């Protein structure tokens, strides 16, 4: 199978990626020095060279020099091609306008050049994985830019992303609703499907299951690394019933706008706690169908599932996966919409996970990642829309935007567009 | 003489194909390197039925492997048995279908189908008398469903007279491994009823039911399910490859098993099936073998034959056997379950006996059935299709690759007629 | 020829069954692995009477083992003799009856009975001439009483013509090992009188009385009581398995031992019975043997024959013997105890002689009796039933599994009639 | 035979269980470290794992962290799955209302989740054994909760329990009658049969037969361990005339409400004292039919037996058991009710008891446990009802309850319900 390009935008995406690429190095046994120790898989995510040093096929962009500087000076400095690390001069300062209109465009073209110079050097190409956040300038405004530009230059190719959605109650910035909605509007028409994640839900899981009292960003971003490696496992490792990258959108996207499947991973168990667990197929399969196991803090029983992919990993029994899924289809609490009787998409790859040195999670012999699309996520959008209406009703932060080349009417258009999305979910939530 | 050229499309087809050629190489006693090392002269007398010959004894099977992306083919070439195949026969794209029928049939399969035809013709001209074509694919997928139906039509146009049979995996009744199976399944049937002479419907759930029920082997990987399918399909072609008392033929089965042109969907069956260890507490005589062919428990199609009625049935026996019992039991079977067979056909059972049993066995019978109960499957797909199509659940992935929703309505309408036609023969005479 | 298919239900049935097959394998000289190792050709001439044949000499007995929970069956499979049985014949549930008739007949036995029938039919079709069915169960329990009566009815419907005899353990007169024996016992009789041709009533207390009285072996475990029962039942089927001067048959005994349809409850008996060591001070001639069959001390039914009157009696002898004495003694017996036999039957004794005695013996006689004294047992159960049912002692455990107390009244009323019918024949002629 | 789930609620149930599970470990030779030393029986009470460490199939709940903390830090810490040990923050404080209405419900759902996650992983399931007391908050109020919840989620499956009944004169709390009656009312309609035990009677036995002057809770709870192991012996060990779990209720419960068979065990003899005893079947069988041998201090001759199970253990003679029981049926002092002539239920398992290291009781080659249901227990209820009437007549403790979400009328309803139970026994005590 063939190549994929990973774009890491903003502090969150850039910081998340460094953890993700640590896994790829471990799985294929690539040295942090870049030189593979003395096979057909790494070609998808790594570029060959005359020497033994493989070059990762990804680009990092961040208007603030600080974040990339840590990578550019960290022990992984030699792994990345120096010209792939694009850095501006000043930060976007959490303002959507700066990262999209004034300073985002001053460096966007340079990023396109390297991607173009990178996409041209792959005999095959699947799509893009874009890592970013919803609550920052570079990770929200610059993302919207690249979705537009990459859509034009490389349209009709898959465009996937993993976005840190604003958590329900915990908040890390004041202008998250303003910046969160804006990027959503511009990215709906130029994206395939977004893999939402919340730090609140992940924190809730980490203190609950993993059983470590004091998590950090350096900890959580690694779990987000596992979902990516499991998602991209088909493109690298052989196994029965593979699932190529272009397959995700077809199964998980009944409608063009409705492309927000929240991520769910299992089993998250610590090394010590695992000795008293059996890890049967239904056990791990059942873990994905409860409020207590989500990367987004949306109560699934509030809504109805409409598409679910169970990308199994490691030594797995297809017979049990077929049987385990069948039971979940016949439980009253679980409720698939009326119009999608065919609501599962199984995928198996014969490569059990690999543990990061010193990693908190255990060495599970078998793993599964669920990518269910549920109408309960409309609550997250509904709550977010409530926040935006409260602030913009008083016009309490617009001035920071109008001064950066963003017209007043944009805010009104976005919410009205989001309001239609709210109704779109409601219509799909019923049966004609 | 009556050469077979094998076509395999999609991940399921290649994986079944790969296992399918291991057994035939085993039956004929062919080394993985392509060098014949069997012990019976009957293996070389018909080795040309599947295998071409290059100087030096290197026998190159004439299988055509097509998948829209190198994923599954690369595994085959790297597999222990992959060196046997001709390097040219492999045909690989660079962007696999995303399970959607349109891309693998119209926009991506079209760019690759012409390349495949260029090799299939070379195989056709190399055979003195090419009997027909054999296709192994899956309806649920995109590459198998799309390019298989695209290619089955193209080979149909060039060689209308020849047989063109297919082995396809059919969506399971209650489990689905792909969300959009009804769309791909319904679209693929519409294009098949009009172009294929026979179809051996199989489904994983029914085959799963065999693994643990009659056999006792929990954790049966796809590599084992394909072996059951491999064995059944190799039985259909046995008479072409070894002598027998009552030889069968790909055209013989088509004539007997297909009363009307459209009603050619069969469902296979195999025996003897018994778990290791417990095998020694069971006899291998013909009587117990025959009963194992006429019970739902040993049917590889999820549809239960009891609900419906049998139209035509063919039993292809193998090994040294008493032809009396091979025909006495069929008569008793028909009188025992007369209600299970329609009255308007005076006799329904077709018997064929071969001399060489399967490798590692002294008795084998590949059952084939044409029952009205299969209408339940297509009716079930109709139930799922109308539900999804009533709201345009996923039409945008299809119309975006050069397709019109008018085709979906055409396929649904045709499918309903196929179900109706089966129903009309539920009634008795007069 | 006249094949027997054995049915065993309940913990008592399986345990008696398990011992029951050890002796027959011993008589025919069958190795525990299923390989015949006897020394007499007469053991193979009729080995098909009980044992099917799989290639390699592995003889698979056609016994059907059913219990609602894996408890007792797992012990059998783990036992030294458990490897002989076919793995499929074992039928096991996952929730055993709690001694209540309703659960094992209606809610739990129903979900499992269909599975058993699927295997019993396979045994029936494998026999050229299936004589009849044999059931070993217990009335006191739930699985034996419930599923045995549920299954005895189902096999009755399919094969009304065939014989269907039963060996059942009956509640003891003064001891009870289950609190609700009268309810299960009365319910089970109602369903048996209408469906079974003969019943060999036995009770542990009567069999306990044999262990220490005539034998001298204190601490006789159930494993020994079953051996006595095993030996008696193997005697009934001897003529079907070995030659004799005057051969008997399962139908022969039914015709002679059953004057009226309902009055088919017998009570068995066996001889010679003597303690080891003291055996050498006793002779083995026919005379002393016959007297041992017509005394209450050697009756396996708690009811004492003296209180009642004999209707029909069958003596099945074995081994080389003087047919004169085998019939002279019966005439003397009848004249000695003329008061013990009813006048309206001119002669009551049925004699059968076989050539092959039991393994390890040179003489054997399985006594069978049909006496009116058995009415005391059923009358005793009636006494216990009316006491409990007069206050609905445990009806809530029964009505809670899909049952109505109307059935209890029906069973009690039928039981009373059975007692009355026996009583009517106490009187003499005219 | 297949699985059973043991629930240990309250300090008594939790403390009793730790002694019970010590026996199971010894009988099957399971190491306290959890790893079986280098067969088909332990599957009933123990869950397999990929490693050799078997996980006990039981759940422990106690609102007071102290009791479970001792287990969670004791030498048996590794045996139990960490998530099975459910602990609250504050104690129930002997108040029925707290353990049932205010704080009991704050943690009940978590217990149900683990049982549900545990019941789902057993191919077969027999029922539940619930260990608790009548004189505490958690062991009385939380029990009533689980009886209700487990009845709904797993109804029609056996629900057994071993309850420490309030002793006649010795009392360990002031509000035992208030809390004792309340749990009885709510548990009658949602229970199968309760195995009553009194510390007074056990203490009377221990100083009388066992001949140790200074017993303790750590001592008595072990004898209660023997009755449980004997009761559950059929589900594990092979033997003639087994008695499955569902069989107990049918024989011992003539009527739905009348399901209180008091426990009686024999022979309780010390290691030294045993050398002068023969232990014949009638001897051990006769020990169970006298006032001097009961786990509940009710004089049996006051009432009439109406159901009796003699679950024999070890190498036993079925002939003698049949004979020994018959003699007991023909003694004038012993008096079975008129309407139950069939008043015995024998059960034999070929597994003689095992001795706890340092245990006081002797190494008897044969054992028997009697579970007779007698009308004399009505005296215990009658005496308890007298205590409740005295206190509630003066309304002397209601205030602690009304403040915890318990209405006044509940007390009146309970006693009136208990009064009917008193009459119910009286009606069954006569013949129509
Ligand atoms: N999972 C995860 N989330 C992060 C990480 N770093 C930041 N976030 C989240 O990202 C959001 C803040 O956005 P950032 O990415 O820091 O901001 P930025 O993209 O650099 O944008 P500006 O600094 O405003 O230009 C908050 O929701 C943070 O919780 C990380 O390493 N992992
Ligand atoms: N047999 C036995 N009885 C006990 C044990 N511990 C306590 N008891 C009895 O249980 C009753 C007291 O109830 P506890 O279990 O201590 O109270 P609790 O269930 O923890 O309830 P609260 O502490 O009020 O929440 C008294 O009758 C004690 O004699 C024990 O280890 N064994
Ligand atoms: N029998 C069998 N079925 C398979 C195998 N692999 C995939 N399938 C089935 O094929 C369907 C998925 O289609 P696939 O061929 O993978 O998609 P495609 O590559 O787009 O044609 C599902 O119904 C699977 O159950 C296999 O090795 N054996
Ligand atoms: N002869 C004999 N009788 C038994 C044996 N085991 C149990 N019983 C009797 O069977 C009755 C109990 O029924 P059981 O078969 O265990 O209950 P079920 O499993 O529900 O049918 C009692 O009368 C026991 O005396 C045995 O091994 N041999
Ligand atoms: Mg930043």
């Amino acid at each position: 199978m063939r190549e994929c390009i990973s774009i890491h935008i903003g502090q969150a995406g850039v910081q998340m990626g460094n953890a993700c690429w640590e896994l790829y190095c471990l799985e294929h046994g690539i040295q942090q020095d870049g030189i593979i120790p003395d096979d057909s898989s790494f070609g998808t995510f790594f570029s060959e060279t005359g020497s033994g040093k493989h070059v990762p096929r990804a680009v990092f962009v961040d208007l603030e020099q600080t974040v990339i500087g840590e990578i550019r000076t960290g022990h992984y400095r030699s792994l990345f091609h120096p010209e792939q690390l694009i850095t501006g001069k000043e930060d976007a300062a959490n303002n959507y306008a700066r990262g999209h209109y004034t300073i985002g465009k001053e460096i966007v073209d340079s990023v396109l050049d390297r991607v173009r110079k990178m996409a041209d050097q792959c005999s095959g190409l699947q799509g893009f994985l874009i890592f970013h956040s919803f609550g920052g300038g570079t990770g929200s405004g610059f993302t919207s830019l690249l979705m537009e530009r990459l859509s034009v230059d490389y349209g009709k190719k898959s465009k996937l992303e993993f976005s840190v959605y604003p958590a329900p109650q915990i908040s890390t910035a004041v202008v998250e609703p303003y910046n969160s909605i804006l990027t959503t509007h511009t990215t709906l028409e130029h994206s395939d499907c977004a893999f939402m994640v919340d730090n609140e839900a992940i924190y809730d899981i980490c203190n609950r299951n993993l059983d470590i009292e004091r998590p950090t960003y350096t900890n959580l971003n690694r779990l987000i690394g596992q979902i990516v490696s499991s998602i991209t496992a088909s493109l690298r490792f052989d196994g029965a019933l593979n699932v190529d990258l272009t397959e995700f959108q077809t199964n998980l996207v009944p409608y063009p706008r409705i492309h927000f499947p929240l991520v769910t991973y299992s089993p998250i168990i610590s090394a010590e706690k695992a000795y008293h667990e059996q890890l049967s197929v239904p056990e791990i399969t059942n873990a994905c169908f409860e409020y207590s196991n989500q990367m987004v803090k949306c109560d699934p029983r509030r809504g109805k599932y409409m598409a679910c992919c169970l990308l199994y990993r490691g030594d797995v029994v297809p017979k049990d996966v077929n049987a385990a899924i069948a039971a979940i289809k016949t439980r009253r609490s679980i409720q698939f919409v009326d119009w999608c009787p065919t609501g599962f998409k199984v995928g198996i790859n014969y490569q059990p996970p690999t543990v990061v040195p010193g990693g908190d999670l255990a060495k599970v012999q078998r793993a599964v990642c669920m990518l269910s699309n549920t109408t309960a996520i409309a609550e997250a959008w509904a709550r977010l829309d409530h926040k935006f209406d409260l602030m913009y009703s008083k016009r309490a932060f617009v001035h920071w935007y109008v001064g950066e080349g963003m017209e007043e009417g944009e805010f009104s258009e976005a919410r009205e567009d989001m309001a239609a999305l709210e109704k779109d979910y409601e219509e799909v939530g019923t049966e004609s | 003489m009556r050469e077979i050229v094998h076509l395999q499309a999609g991940q399921c087809g290649n994986q079944i194909g790969a296992k399918f050629w291991e057994v035939i190489s085993d039956e004929h006693g062919i080394d993985p390197t392509g060098t014949y090392h069997g012990d019976s002269d009957l293996q070389l007398e018909r080795i040309n039925v599947y295998y071409n010959e290059a100087t030096g004894g290197k026998y190159v099977p004439r299988a055509v492997l097509v998948d829209l992306e190198p994923g599954t083919m690369d595994s085959v070439r790297s597999g222990p048995f992959g060196q046997i195949f001709r390097p040219d026969n492999f045909v690989f794209g660079q962007s696999g279908a995303g399970n959607n029928w349109a891309k693998g049939h119209y926009t991506e399969g079209a760019e690759l189908v012409d390349s495949v035809l260029d090799v299939v013709r070379k195989e056709a001209e190399s055979c003195d008398c090419l009997q027909g074509f054999q296709l192994t694919h899956s309806l649920g997928g995109g590459t198998g469903s799309g390019m298989g139906t695209l290619l089955i039509s193209k080979i149909r146009e060039e060689y209308p007279d020849r047989i063109m049979n297919t082995f396809s995996v059919v969506p399971s009744p209650k489990v689905s491994d792909t969300v959009v199976e009804p769309y791909n399944a319904t679209l693929s049937v519409h294009q098949l009823v009009e172009n294929t002479d026979e179809t051996y419907c199989i489904d994983n759930e029914a085959l799963y039911d065999i693994c643990f029920r009659t056999l006792k082997l929990t954790t049966p990987t796809y590599g084992d399910l394909n072996h059951l399918v491999s064995a059944t399909m190799s039985g259909v072609t046995t008479c072409l490859r070894f002598p027998g008392q009552l030889n069968a033929d790909l055209r013989k089965l088509a004539v007997n098993m297909v009363p009307f042109p459209r009603l050619h969907f069969f469902m296979p069956g195999f025996a003897p099936l018994t778990s290791r260890g417990s095998q020694q507490y069971r006899a291998l005589t013909v009587p117990e073998l025959t009963q194992q062919m006429f019970d739902a428990k040993n049917m590889m199609a999820a549809c239960d034959p009891r609900h419906g009625r049998y139209l035509t049935v063919a039993a292809v026996f193998r090994g040294r056997m008493s032809m009396k019992e091979v025909d006495e039991q069929m008569l008793n079977v028909q009188n025992k379950n007369s209600s299970y067979f329609v009255e308007w056909i005076p006799n329904n059972v077709k018997t064929a006996v071969c001399d060489i049993p399967p490798r590692g066995l002294k008795m084998s019978a590949t059952f084939i059935g044409n029952s009205t109960a299969i209408q339940e499957l297509f009716k079930r797909i109709s139930e799922q299709f109308t539900a999804m199509f009533r709201r345009k659940a996923f039409l945008h992935w299809y119309t975006g690759e050069g397709m019109d929703e008018m085709e979906f309505t055409e396929a649904e309408s045709n499918m309903n007629d196929l179900v109706s036609e089966y129903q009309q023969y539920q009634d008795a005479t007069a």
